[PDB]
């Protein structure tokens, strides 16, 4: 990071406006909100049209069966109209119960990726979002919450050739944390997800054992840095 | 148009095209694969596609691309490492 | 000492996308009874749009459990993995499909329903590309380790990758290091094992046999309901038309078709929680397929009873297994 800090900031305000330029791009770029508030609004309004049916009654204003009829045969008409139109609201409060329930379900979903990509740091891939984590900034949306994911992806790569570990004596050598690689000749140990050189010495890698055993294992030199120090 | 279980010889009783989901009527068969917007059925998905030629506005229907076929090189001793 | 003990998880991605048109099933393609069953209302519309809805729901749930990496990869056809052997994970050609002999032995333990307008709309994803697909997550998780679910892939060895599962676990690659032969011969005999488990008994595999037998009877109960005559006087609407005329046969035909919309509208709301609940284990099949098969969960007991060390996806009808 401190070799890089101001590429890391240019890299992360270039991103930020992309993503000003994304969202005020296209309207179904943000899906997931309008899709929820369309279907709910919608079938609000199917539950609102359904007034206007008969059910099989003489018809749809209660006012103008009140109007016309008697209460003796109102009493039935108005037993199909009432029935009619309490199995239209149950049948909508239903559904609604189905669609608050996953909701609910996203809304704990939400809230574990609140409580993970941005009060902490969770490592689990694609969780967050694509690629390594880092952190997330929470926006509101009406009716939504929308999460920037701030993640680590390799970029370029390069190719080279490895080892599983290394002797020096006959006794194995395996990396603290590193990949014993060889740019050309001369080989190198660096951590998994980026390129560093290192010169191989104790602290890089730990000794065991020996080297009889393991599979793949190359002959290679195990520098030391006591010696040039006790040279003096 | 796209019909289900029809066998497709009796939509009329134009281009016909005959998947595991029935067939499609008015409908360009494309052998050159896409990442597909509309899914249709059987991964058989469909799109629209502007022309310059003849019929510069048409509707393709095509196998779906399961994504860009690409070949790691494997081998015991070869790591990538990203720069 | 120690051991590698492979085990299947077997988790439902989707059922069948049933769908209904109404006006077919509830009415015997009737013009009295179309006539009626607009009367009354809106009702026939909900219904299509809410069957509709949950085949969204299944084609959107089989794609975000599956296809989380873009790039369809393809396994080199050389197999020097240390000692380990993937024969029966791997894709063989000669096989109708590209699949992998694991699942040849899932498909065969896994077990009237039309002409009444309940027609059982295609999945969207066929088998042969759920092969694919599954076949491409197996290739990048042997020869790209954790990363290609992040970026792009890595050529990684395989021992390099079991070695830092390892350390990530807690246990020192030196383990590995001395041991690679036995823990490929332990991994063989655990994968023979199971391979025995999976070709002896299919007990085990009770998720996807419930879920698809739950649906056939739903779906079969849905269909007998039309025998009954829920307070008419006859069970074929034709009969009733028969005889019956208007001043009768709207009020018989009226209980009637109260009758069958009501037993629709059980039917589709059984249906609806079903596919909720579907859903909700899919989403936990996703967050499975990221969390330890395009990596290694440092969590216990989540995808592994134990140290989890890696993950193998493979297809079966209608769901998923795992092989952690
Ligand atoms: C690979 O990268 C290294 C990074 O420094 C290059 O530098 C060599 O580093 C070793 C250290 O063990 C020295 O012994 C060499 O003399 C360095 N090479 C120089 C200075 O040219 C190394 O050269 C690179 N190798 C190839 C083949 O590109
Ligand atoms: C690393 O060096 C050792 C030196 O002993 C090599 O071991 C010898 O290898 C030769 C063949 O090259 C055998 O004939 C000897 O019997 C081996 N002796 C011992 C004591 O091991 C070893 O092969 C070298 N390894 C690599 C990868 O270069
Ligand atoms: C540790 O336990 C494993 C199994 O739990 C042992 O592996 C067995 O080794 C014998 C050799 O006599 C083989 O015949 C078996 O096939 C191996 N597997 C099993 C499941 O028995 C191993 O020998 C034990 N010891 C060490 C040091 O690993
Ligand atoms: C992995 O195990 C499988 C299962 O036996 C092997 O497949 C067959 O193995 C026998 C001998 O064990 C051969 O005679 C057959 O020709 C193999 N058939 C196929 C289709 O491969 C497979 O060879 C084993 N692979 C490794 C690398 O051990
Ligand atoms: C590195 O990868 C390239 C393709 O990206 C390939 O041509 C080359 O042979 C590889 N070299 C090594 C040493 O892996
Ligand atoms: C259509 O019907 C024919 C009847 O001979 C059948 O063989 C065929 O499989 C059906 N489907 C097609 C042609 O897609
Ligand atoms: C598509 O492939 C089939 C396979 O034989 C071939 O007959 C047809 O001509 C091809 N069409 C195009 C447009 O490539
Ligand atoms: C190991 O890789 C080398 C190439 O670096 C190849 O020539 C050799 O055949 C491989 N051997 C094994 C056992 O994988």
């Amino acid at each position: 990071l401190y070799e890089n800090q101001k590429l890391i900031a240019n890299q992360f305000n270039s991103a930020i406006g992309k993503i000003q330029d994304s969202l005020s791009s296209t309207a179904s770029a943000l899906g997931k909100l309008q899709d929820v508030v369309n279907q709910n609004a919608q079938a609000l309004n199917t539950l609102v049209k359904q007034l206007s049916s008969n059910f099989g009654a003489i018809s749809s204003v209660l006012n103008d069966i009140l109007s016309r009829l008697d209460p003796p045969e109102a009493e039935v008409q108005i037993d199909r109209l009432i029935t009619g139109r309490l199995q239209s609201l149950q049948t909508y409060v239903t559904q609604q119960l189905i669609r608050a329930a996953e909701i609910r379900a996203s809304a704990n979903l939400a809230a574990t990726k609140m409580s993970e990509c941005v009060l902490g740091q969770s490592k689990r891939v694609d969780f967050c979002g694509k690629g390594y984590h880092l952190m997330s900034f929470p926006q509101s949306a009406p009716h939504g919450v929308v999460f920037l994911h701030v993640t680590y992806v390799p970029a370029q790569e390069k190719n080279f050739t490895t080892a599983p570990a290394i002797c020096h004596d006959g006794k194995a050598h395996f990396p603290r944390e590193g990949v014993f690689v060889s740019n050309g000749t001369h080989w190198f140990v660096t951590q998994r997800n980026f390129y560093e050189p290192q010169i191989i010495t104790t602290d890089n890698t730990f000794v065991s054992g020996n080297c009889d055993v393991v599979i793949g294992i190359v002959n290679n030199t195990v520098y030391d840095p006591l010696q040039p120090e006790l040279d003096s | 148009v796209l019909y289900q279980d029809v066998n497709c010889t009796e939509v009329p009783v134009s281009n016909v095209f005959q998947t595991r989901a029935g067939c499609l009527i008015g409908a360009e068969h494309v052998n050159n694969s896409y990442e597909c917007d509309i899914p249709i059925g059987a991964g058989i998905c469909a799109s629209y596609q502007t022309q310059t030629s003849v019929a510069s506005q048409s509707i393709i229907a095509y196998t779906m691309s399961l994504g860009a076929e690409n070949s790691v090189a494997y081998s015991n001793n070869s790591i990538a490492i990203p720069t | 000492n120690f051991t590698i003990s492979v085990t299947t998880e077997i988790l439902p991605v989707s059922m069948t996308k049933t769908s209904v048109d109404c006006t077919m099933y509830i009415c015997g393609d009737s013009t009295e009874c179309s006539n009626l069953l607009l009367q009354y209302g809106s009702f026939c519309t909900q219904l299509n749009r809410a069957l509709t809805g949950i085949a969204v729901e299944q084609d959107k749930n089989t794609q975000e459990v599956f296809a989380q990496v873009k790039q369809i990869y393809k396994t080199p056809p050389i197999k020097d993995f240390g000692g380990f052997n993937f024969s029966q994970i791997l894709p063989d050609p000669s096989k109708p499909s590209k699949r992998s002999f694991i699942e040849d032995l899932l498909f065969n333990k896994v077990t009237a329903q039309k002409f009444n307008g309940l027609t059982v709309l295609p999945p969207l994803l066929t088998d042969e590309m759920i092969a694919q697909y599954t076949s491409a997550l197996l290739a990048g998780t042997i020869t790209s380790g954790w990363t290609f679910g992040a970026g792009a892939a890595l050529q990684i060895p395989f021992a390099m990758q079991m070695a830092y599962r390892f350390n990530g676990i807690g246990v020192t690659q030196n383990v590995l290091y001395e041991n690679q032969k036995l823990i490929a011969n332990q991994f063989n005999s655990a994968i023979g094992k199971i391979q025995d488990s999976l070709s002896s008994t299919a007990s085990a595999l009770g998720k996807l046999q419930d879920v698809v037998n739950q649906n056939a009877q739903a779906l079969n109960t849905l269909v007998k309901q039309l025998s009954s005559n829920f307070g008419a006087i006859s069970s074929v609407l034709n009969d009733i038309l028969s005889r019956l005329d208007p001043p009768e046969a709207e009020v018989q035909i009226d209980r009637l078709i109260t009758g069958r919309l009501q037993s629709l509208q059980t039917y589709v709301t059984q249906q609806l929680i079903r596919a909720a609940e579907i859903r909700a284990s899919a989403n936990l099949a996703a967050t499975k397929m990221s969390e330890c098969v395009l990596g290694q969960s440092k969590r216990v007991d989540f995808c592994g009873k134990g140290y989890h060390l890696m993950s193998f996806p493979q297809s079966a009808p209608h769901g998923v297994v795992f092989l952690h």
